[PDB]
């Protein structure tokens, strides 16, 4: 499920003991995999073939001792003795008996605090709660005061704006009377200067 | 070593250092402009050397945008705190971070060298053709600088995006601000490169895109398709800083964190689709104009939500804490100033209002209030907040109420009168003007000399 | 080492040579000159004067000076 | 762990060319004086010598069998240390989530130095607050200013050294009876005869005890070209 | 929205009638520019700077626990000025849940 | 009204005066402000009020001016910027005499309306 | 009181501008000859040889710190066994007077207070709704005006005269129909 199923690292075997894939340029040697499968047998077929680990029989008594001392480990050891342990079975055994590292808080040295100070812990917590109570209430109080004040700014900005509305209103009245009544408006007055 | 260092925090310092250096050249150009505009006549530029003024305004704009504010707010503060905010040891791409700052310096040297050696002519920082393609070699040099700068910007954007893969904590609002600016750069820069290559093709390869039967308005579409996303690539990091400062100094958790984040995302998407509000007077189709005007006004919604969320951060904060720190004052001043700039932006967004106010000093004052005042103050406020972490000294800024007051008053003396002359009307990108506009121009000029004097008191 | 703990340790511990600061300010000063010197050079090249006299491109009264 | 990259070939076994050539001294070196490579081959030679002697395994106790293979019998001291080591390693690329800390059971913050940056997010649900970062220095019982969650720093320090698997094995494992080279020879003749080598490690090991080049085919095995 | 930790009335009941809110000063002290001795060299001035870190300070309560210098963001957790290598040991963001497993307990 | 209707576990001061006390203060000197309103050396602690005796949760409020000058100080003992005055004395008075508060607010608003309308019109 | 007078003695006014004698009077550029200071200059700054010319990151002075057992020196905690328990005493930083100078007395009181949070979820949600939808209403109030004025500019009008205007560098050409 990673890298397309290609293992990042894998074992390759060569039949010729003096073979070097970098020095030689021959075209007859066929590499094998970790289980010994020749490269010309595709993965889809070889992965179906069942491969089991065979330990020398002299190890059977040791594998038996392991099972008895740890009964949860016995089924895996039995498979290994009987030549029924595949790579997947080995992996299941490996991860089943892995445990996490443990941290003990009782071993941590503590920052220095006198016995007088240690007896005041409840008092300091009490002060902290009252500070949080006063903080939360003040938030409501302040939000009401300042957002209400912003209305004064709206009203002040509406008064000052209305002053320019009135000036504009009077301006339009004046403009309507310019071409109609204003003596400043003159017709048949400007004469062409002519080219210099 | 000095140039070989890959430390992300050292490189962040380099970005701020270089922004101040290049900034000196930027401010000097601004003083030239305002001195010239003090009255009508020629004051410091001869009538036979009017091409120099055109170059001064062009370089002023380009340097302040791409070589000062962008390297300062997107390269400086980001490279210093972002890996710390992300509880990561260092930046994901160490070697790329080193080359980015070196690239910025090399492109700066090319630009200034082109001033000294090439004939001095100007075509605006927007390099509109056909004027840009009928100029002298100084335009070619400026194009090389922009393309080189583009390389540094994109690789830095790639660097910040990789933090998502390594961030070991929570993506704070500021981190979200940089990531979205990085996305805006990745999507906008490739389009800019293409149109810049076409400018080069017409300048250097006998191409004919910007001569008759080829539409010059094409350039404006592709340029501004990067142009407006650029103005939000320059402001969004500033917003991220403002959020941190207000929460930290007021000891108040950010209110509506997810709405802040979703407001930044919204501004980016909308900012990527409203570019043609810069092309209202060309003669686009009625439906196009209405689409762009409609979507441009929508950007105010997410931008407005952020402003009000900032206000409640400052409201209710403890009175015992001293509120005269320069960083806090600058952060508060940003809200007051940004609203002015944004509201005037909404005014110019109405195309019919824009017909009167396009290519007038009202537009100048609009983007100065946001950049020359808002962005600068945000960068100052951010650096000031990190004074202990950065460790710089030999300046009197941290607690200096005189500097803040004088800066605020005098900066407004410069640009508030530029709103007035926009209805007078005084066109932009001009040096001579009618005698009846002297009063306001004179007042703004008095403001410019005064602001410069206040920059000397910090030392 | 303790000396290597802090980035730019000499500056942060306030032992750096002042020449480093002088170079930084000089570099900024040179950057500023790139806007003024070409102004003077270009003015002289096209006019013959390094800087104009206010309103010398317009008609002036007889007593103007 | 998820943060580790792919197993190397060495992670499974070492090449026989890395076997120390002075096997006689290798099998007599105390465990505290054996390096990583020397310790690998001491355990492999001794462990495979006992495993390849089937007739003696059933009469060998688990205490003796574990010693031969180089496996450390666990105890509360060593378990505590190993556990805190593996917890430190896990937290290198994993989130830090657990029960709410109280005075009786503080949040345990493993560290090698005297300080580690820690953030408190409060309790579960509505009791969760914004990240409050603090520097957890040793010797102080920290209390969050917001939720009153108790924190404590645990240092993996032992006798001017930090805790490692090698340190735990050296401090608690005790060397048993000195390995007898006669066992190596006896097992060697058991599985290696008449040009068949069914204990390659014991054929190389016996060759080195003999002086290198003594056994058939070993001169040819040691002759390389580059 | 966050509105503080929830409190049950039982937790607000004092064990004595004289209990009031502890009046411990959370102002760390009077500070200014870190002042280095002339005699100290670069190495010894580094030690001086490391001993003046506000983020290493705390306030000890009546029960011996200490409330540390805390910040909303980890930017305030590195030494000031920032050293070349800051978070060698990965900062741990502690999340809380109600899940538990039997292996952690003993009967 | 936090002490009056919301929270009953904070000390509640007595109003000494619904107007600020004007005092000349000197930089580099520390002043102690009465938080109970029963001191006879207002606005300062007299050594005999609740604040001086640390009674009922009342403690003196430390204050220090940055520069020399004349500063306004809170008489109502509830101003947000206490010990300094910011107008809370008038606000607290309106809570205690809401009819009077309306009269002043109407008068202030009336003047503001007339002047702003007269100039802009 | 004046706190500066408390640590006036520590601050002896300086003699040299920028704290160094002329290089002629003392050569601070050279590496110090003092044993154990080969990596420092005479004035105490790090020598260019140590940091640049022979930087260890470049392969100079190769010296692996970790030992054979994969261990490095680690300083242990201050352990104090007591009351049938092993305790660790934390390291308390020195008085801020030693590091900063001011005497740590008459400190203003800043009490512990939990975070200042906005309460009343229902009220807060309504405000956030208004923070978003009040601007939305204003935009909608401009939308209709915007459409109308746009339609007005682009209105098919019965024009009776045409003036052609060409812009050239730098003058405006005008073409007008001549009366017949
Ligand atoms: C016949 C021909 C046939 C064909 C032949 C073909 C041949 C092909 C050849 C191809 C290759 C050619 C190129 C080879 C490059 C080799 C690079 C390399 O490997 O170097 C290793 C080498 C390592 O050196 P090392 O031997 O170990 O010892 C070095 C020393 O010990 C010093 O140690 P250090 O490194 O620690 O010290 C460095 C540092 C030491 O620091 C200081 O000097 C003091 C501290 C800083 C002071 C404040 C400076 C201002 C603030 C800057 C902030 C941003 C900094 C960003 C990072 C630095 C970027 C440079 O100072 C500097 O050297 C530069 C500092 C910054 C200068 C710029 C600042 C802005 C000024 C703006 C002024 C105008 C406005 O690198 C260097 O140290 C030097 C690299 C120099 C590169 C120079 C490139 C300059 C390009 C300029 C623009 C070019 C176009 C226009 C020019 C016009 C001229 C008129
Ligand atoms: C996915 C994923 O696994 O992400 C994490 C994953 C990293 O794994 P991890 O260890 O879980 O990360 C820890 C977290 O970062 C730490 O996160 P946390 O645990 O603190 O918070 C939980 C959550 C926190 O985040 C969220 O839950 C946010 C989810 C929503 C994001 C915004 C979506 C867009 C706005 C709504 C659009 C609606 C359109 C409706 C259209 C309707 C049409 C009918 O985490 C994430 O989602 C982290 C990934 C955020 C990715 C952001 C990528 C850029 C977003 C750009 C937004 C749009 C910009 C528009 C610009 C203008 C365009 C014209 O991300 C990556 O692998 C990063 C790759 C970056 C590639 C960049 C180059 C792409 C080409
Ligand atoms: C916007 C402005 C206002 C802003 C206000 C607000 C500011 C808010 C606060 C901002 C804070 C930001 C963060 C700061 C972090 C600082 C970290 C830091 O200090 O890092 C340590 C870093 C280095 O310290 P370090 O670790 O001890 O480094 C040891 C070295 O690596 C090794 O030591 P070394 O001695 O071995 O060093 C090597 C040294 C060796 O040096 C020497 O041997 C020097 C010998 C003396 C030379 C002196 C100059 C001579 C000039 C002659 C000119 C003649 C003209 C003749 C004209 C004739 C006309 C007829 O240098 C070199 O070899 C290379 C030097 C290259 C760089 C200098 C370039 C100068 C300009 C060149 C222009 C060329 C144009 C060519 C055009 C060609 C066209 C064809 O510090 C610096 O580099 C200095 C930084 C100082 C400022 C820090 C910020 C303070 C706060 C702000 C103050 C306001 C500044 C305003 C801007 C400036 C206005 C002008
Ligand atoms: C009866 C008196 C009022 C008479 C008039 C009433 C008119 C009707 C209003 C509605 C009904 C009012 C009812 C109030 C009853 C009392 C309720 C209550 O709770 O009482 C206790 C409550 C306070 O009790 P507390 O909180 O317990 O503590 C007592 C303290 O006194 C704490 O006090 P506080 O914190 O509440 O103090 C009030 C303070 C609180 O607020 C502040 O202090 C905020 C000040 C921030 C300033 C930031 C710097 C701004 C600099 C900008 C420079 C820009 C230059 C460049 C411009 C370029 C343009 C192109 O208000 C102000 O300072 C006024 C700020 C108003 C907005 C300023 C901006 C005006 C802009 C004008 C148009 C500009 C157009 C061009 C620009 C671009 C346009 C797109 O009292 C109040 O609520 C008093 C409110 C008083 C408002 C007076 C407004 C006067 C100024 C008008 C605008 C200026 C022009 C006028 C011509
Ligand atoms: C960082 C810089 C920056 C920022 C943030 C903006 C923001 C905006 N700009 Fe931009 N602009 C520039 C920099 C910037 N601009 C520059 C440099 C140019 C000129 C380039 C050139 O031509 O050479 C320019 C030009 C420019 C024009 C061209 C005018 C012309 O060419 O004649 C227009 C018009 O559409 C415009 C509109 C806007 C709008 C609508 C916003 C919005 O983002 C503003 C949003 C903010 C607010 C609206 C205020 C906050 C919100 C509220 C208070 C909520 C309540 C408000 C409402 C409900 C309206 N800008
Ligand atoms: C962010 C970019 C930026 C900044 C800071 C400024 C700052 C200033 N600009 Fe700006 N200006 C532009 C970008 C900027 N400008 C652009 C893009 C144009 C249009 C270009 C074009 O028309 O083609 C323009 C045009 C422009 C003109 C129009 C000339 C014309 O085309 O006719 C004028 C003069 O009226 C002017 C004046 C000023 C002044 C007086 C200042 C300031 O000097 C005001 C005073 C403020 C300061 C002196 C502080 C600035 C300090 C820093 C920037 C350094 C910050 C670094 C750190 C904090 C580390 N500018
Ligand atoms: C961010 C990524 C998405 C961007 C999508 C932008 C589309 C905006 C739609 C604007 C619109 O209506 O287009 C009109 C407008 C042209 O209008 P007129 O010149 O008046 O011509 C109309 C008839 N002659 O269209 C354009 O310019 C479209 C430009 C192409 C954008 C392509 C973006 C590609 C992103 C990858
Ligand atoms: C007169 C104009 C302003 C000059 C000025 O302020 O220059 C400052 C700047 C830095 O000096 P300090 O801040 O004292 O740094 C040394 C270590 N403390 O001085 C110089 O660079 C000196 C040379 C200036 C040449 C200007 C042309
Ligand atoms: O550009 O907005
Ligand atoms: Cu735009
Ligand atoms: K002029
Ligand atoms: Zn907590
Ligand atoms: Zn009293
Ligand atoms: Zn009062």
């Amino acid at each position: 499920a990673y890298n397309g199923g290609y293992p990042f690292h894998y074992v390759v075997q060569y039949d010729d003991p003096n073979y070097d894939c970098e020095a030689d340029f021959e075209f007859e040697e066929i590499p094998r995999d970790e289980f010994g499968v020749p490269a010309h047998i595709p993965p889809e077929l070889s992965t179906q073939i069942r491969h089991t680990y065979y330990v020398p029989p002299q190890y059977y008594p040791f594998l038996k001792k392991l099972g008895e001392d740890t009964p949860e480990l016995k089924p895996y050891t039995d498979k290994l003795i009987m030549g029924d342990m595949t790579y997947d079975d080995y992996e299941e055994m490996f991860y089943k008996f892995a445990k996490p590292l443990k941290i003990y808080r009782s071993r941590l040295p503590l920052p220095y605090r006198t016995d007088e100070e240690i007896s005041q812990e409840k008092y300091v917590n009490w002060c902290g709660r009252w500070y949080s109570y006063r903080q939360r209430l003040q938030g409501d109080y302040y939000s009401r005061h300042y957002f209400r004040d912003w209305l004064i700014g709206v009203m002040l900005g509406m008064y000052l704006g209305n002053l320019c509305v009135q000036q504009h209103r009077q301006y339009r009245v004046d403009m309507k009377l310019f071409y109609l009544e204003a003596p400043e408006h003159k017709i048949n007055w400007v004469k062409p200067r002519g080219d210099l | 070593f000095y140039i070989l260092v890959n430390n992300n925090k050292r490189i962040g310092i380099y970005y701020i250092k270089l922004s101040i250096i290049i900034g000196i050249l930027g401010i000097v150009l601004s003083y030239i402009i305002r001195v010239e505009l003090y009255n009508s006549g020629n004051r410091i530029i001869k009538y036979d050397n009017v091409n120099y003024y055109n170059m001064v305004i062009t370089l002023h704009g380009l340097l302040m945008i791409f070589y000062i504010i962008m390297p300062g707010l997107y390269g400086g503060i980001p490279l210093y705190i972002l890996p710390i905010l992300s509880v990561i040891t260092d930046i994901v791409l160490p070697r790329i971070n080193n080359i980015s700052i070196i690239i910025v310096l090399i492109s700066y040297i090319v630009v200034i060298n082109s001033i000294v050696i090439e004939y001095n002519i100007g075509t605006g920082w927007t390099l509109y053709p056909p004027l840009s393609i009928i100029g002298t070699v100084i335009v070619n040099m400026i194009l090389y600088g922009l393309i080189i700068i583009g390389i540094s910007s994109i690789i830095s954007a790639i660097n910040f995006m990789n933090i998502l893969i390594v961030i070991d904590g929570i993506i704070y609002v500021y981190i979200w601000s940089i990531i979205i600016t990085s996305v805006l750069l990745i999507i906008s820069l490739p389009i800019l490169n293409g149109i810049l290559l076409m400018i080069l093709s017409d300048i250097y390869f006998n191409s004919i895109y910007f001569i008759l039967n080829g539409d010059v308005v094409l350039y404006q579409h592709l340029f501004w398709y990067f142009g407006h996303p650029e103005v939000y690539i320059l402001i969004l990091p500033a917003f991220g800083i403002i959020s941190i400062i207000l929460s930290v100094l007021n000891n108040k958790i950010i209110f509506g964190m997810k709405s802040m984040i979703l407001a930044i995302i919204m501004i980016s998407i909308l900012g990527s689709i409203v570019w043609a509000h810069h092309i209202y007077t060309v003669g686009l189709e009625l439906d196009t104009k209405i689409y762009f005007n409609n979507l441009t006004l929508i950007i105010s919604i997410p931008t407005g939500n952020k402003i009000y969320n900032w206000i409640i951060l400052y409201i209710g904060s403890y009175n015992i804490l001293y509120n005269g720190y320069q960083s806090l004052i600058f952060s508060i001043m940003f809200i007051i100033i940004f609203i002015i700039g944004g509201i005037t932006g909404i005014i110019i967004s109405i195309d019919i209002i824009d017909i009167g106010l396009h290519d007038t000093y009202y537009i100048v004052s609009h983007f100065h209030y946001i950049l020359s005042i808002g962005a600068v103050i945000s960068l100052l406020a951010g650096i000031l907040l990190l004074k202990d972490i950065i460790g710089y000294y030999n300046v009197i800024i941290k607690i200096n109420k005189y500097f803040g007051l004088l800066l605020f008053i005098n900066i407004n003396i410069i640009f508030t009168p530029q709103f007035i002359i926009g209805f007078n009307v005084m066109p932009r990108r001009i040096l001579e003007y009618s005698d009846n506009i002297i009063v306001w121009n004179l007042i703004s000029s008095i403001g410019s000399i005064s602001t410069i004097l206040i920059l000397l008191s910090i030392f | 080492n303790l000396e290597d703990h802090f980035d730019l340790a000499e500056y942060m511990m306030k032992m750096h040579n002042p020449m480093s600061e002088y170079l930084y300010w000089i570099a900024g000063f040179v950057s500023g000159l790139h806007g003024i010197l070409p102004l003077l050079h270009s003015n002289y090249y096209f006019s013959g004067m390094f800087l104009p006299r206010d309103n010398d491109n317009t008609q002036l009264c007889d007593d103007s000076w | 762990y998820r943060h580790w990259h792919r197993m190397s070939e060495d992670d499974w076994a070492l090449p026989l060319d890395s076997m120390p050539e002075d096997v006689k001294t290798l099998m007599a070196t105390p465990q505290t004086e054996r390096g990583f490579v020397e310790d690998y081959w001491y355990n492999r030679i001794r462990g495979e010598a006992t495993l390849l002697d089937p007739e003696a395994l059933p009469s060998k106790s688990y205490i003796a069998l574990a010693r031969d293979m180089g496996l450390q019998i666990v105890d509360e001291p060593s378990s505590h240390m190993m556990g805190l080591i593996e917890l430190y390693e896990y937290l290198r690329g994993a989130s830090f989530v657990g029960p709410f800390g109280t005075i009786e059971n503080p949040v345990l913050v493993p560290a090698v130095g005297q300080e580690r940056v820690v953030a408190c997010t409060g309790g579960v649900g509505d009791e969760e607050h914004f990240t409050l970062w603090f520097r957890c220095r040793e010797g102080f019982m920290y209390r969050c200013g917001e939720c009153d969650q108790i924190f404590m720093l645990v240092r993996l320090y032992y006798e001017d050294r930090y805790w490692t698997q090698t340190l735990v094995r050296d401090t608690f494992m005790s060397d048993g009876d000195m390995f007898d080279l006669k066992t190596l020879e006896r097992v060697h003749k058991m599985w290696n005869k008449d040009e068949m080598v069914r204990w390659e490690v014991g054929y190389w090991a016996q060759d080195y005890v003999l002086g290198k080049g003594v056994l058939p085919g070993m001169v040819e095995e040691h002759t390389r070209v580059n | 929205i966050y509105e503080g930790q929830t409190v049950q009335e039982s937790e607000l009941i004092p064990q004595e009638d004289d209990w009031v809110i502890e009046e411990t000063n959370f102002c760390l002290g009077r500070n200014c520019y870190v002042r280095f001795r002339e005699e100290d060299d670069l190495a010894r001035r580094a030690l001086h700077q490391m001993d003046s870190q506000l983020n290493k300070m705390h306030t000890r309560l009546r029960d011996g626990t200490v409330i540390p210098y805390m910040s909303f963001h980890p930017d305030e957790m590195v030494d000031r000025p920032a050293p070349i290598h800051t978070f060698s040991e990965k900062p741990l963001l502690k999340w809380t849940w109600d899940e538990t497993y039997e292996e952690a307990y003993d009967d | 009204t936090w002490t009056e209707i919301w929270w009953e576990h904070d000390p509640t001061p007595k109003v000494a005066q619904y107007r600020p006390y004007v005092c000349t203060v000197e930089s580099g000197k520390v002043y102690w402000w009465c938080a109970c309103g029963e001191s006879k050396t207002q606005p300062w602690v007299d050594g005999h009020c609740k604040c001086s005796k640390r009674e009922g949760g009342f403690r003196p409020r430390r204050w220090e001016p940055e520069h020399d000058g004349v500063r306004l100080f809170c008489g109502c003992k509830s101003c947000f910027s206490s010990p300094t005055w910011n107008g809370g004395c008038f606000t607290k008075w309106m809570q205690s005499n809401p009819a009077g508060g309306m009269l002043y607010c109407f008068a202030a608003a009336f003047g503001f309306g007339t002047l702003t309308v007269y100039r802009k019109f | 009181k004046s706190y500066y007078d408390d640590f006036k003695d520590r601050l002896k006014p300086g003699k040299y501008t920028q704290g160094r004698c002329p290089q002629s009077e003392g050569d601070y550029r050279q590496e110090s000859k003092t044993i154990g200071r080969e990596h420092l200059n005479d004035d105490g700054t790090r020598s260019k040889r140590y940091t640049v010319k022979e930087a260890d990151a470049l392969g100079y002075h190769y010296h692996p710190p970790i030992d054979k057992k994969g261990q490095v020196y680690v300083k242990g905690p201050n352990t104090v066994i007591e009351r049938g328990q092993t305790w660790i005493k934390g390291y308390e930083l020195p008085s801020m007077e030693y590091t900063y100078g001011p005497k740590q007395e008459d400190i203003p009181f800043y009490p512990r207070v939990k975070l200042n949070v906005w309460g009343n979820y229902n009220l807060v949600m309504k405000v956030e709704f208004l923070f978003f939808y009040l601007p939305t209403i204003i935009v909608f109030g401009i939308c209709i005006p915007v459409y109308t004025i746009n339609f007005a500019q682009e209105e098919v009008i019965y024009t009776t005269m045409t003036v052609k205007v060409t812009g050239r560098q730098w003058y405006w050409v005008y073409e007008v129909e001549s009366p017949t």
